[PDB]
């Protein structure tokens, strides 16, 4: 699920 | 009043002394809530692994039943 | 000379870190509810997986049961 991911990545 | 008008007429008429120490507070609470922030982040992205490996791993498994499956039908004209 | 009259730029950092920390923990707190929603979804995942397994298992044994 690649929106969860990139959002993840966008918090860090 | 509010707890929220009552904090902004602090902030506009407060001495320089409590406005320093707010801002050193404030700097603790962002501070921690960031390390937090990044501690989620990263669970969400141990769990998307997780989550992706255990779909790997059961595709696979689908895959090998369906092998044996088409064998046995096969076998059902004996 | 007297650029001490400054509680306009504490003023100013007080505000500034009060909406930081406001979008951060708005941040924290999305991230964690998509992390359980994943959580969730494994366990779903989870179950259905030992399903699988089970069945599996029924057909290999009810296979070489086919024995001659």
């Amino acid at each position: 699920e690649g929106v969860l991911a990139n959002f993840f990545n966008s918090l860090l | 009043p509010s707890e929220e008008e009552e904090y902004a007429r602090l902030v506009m008429e407060a001495q320089p002394e409590w406005l320093r120490a707010e801002v050193k507070r404030l700097s603790h609470e962002l501070a921690e809530t960031t390390r937090e922030k990044i501690q989620a982040a990263e669970y969400g992205l141990a769990v998307l692994e997780e989550k992706h490996q255990l779909k790997l791993q059961f595709e696979e498994l689908e895959v090998d039943y369906e092998a044996i499956r088409s064998e046995m039908e096969q076998l059902k004209e004996a």
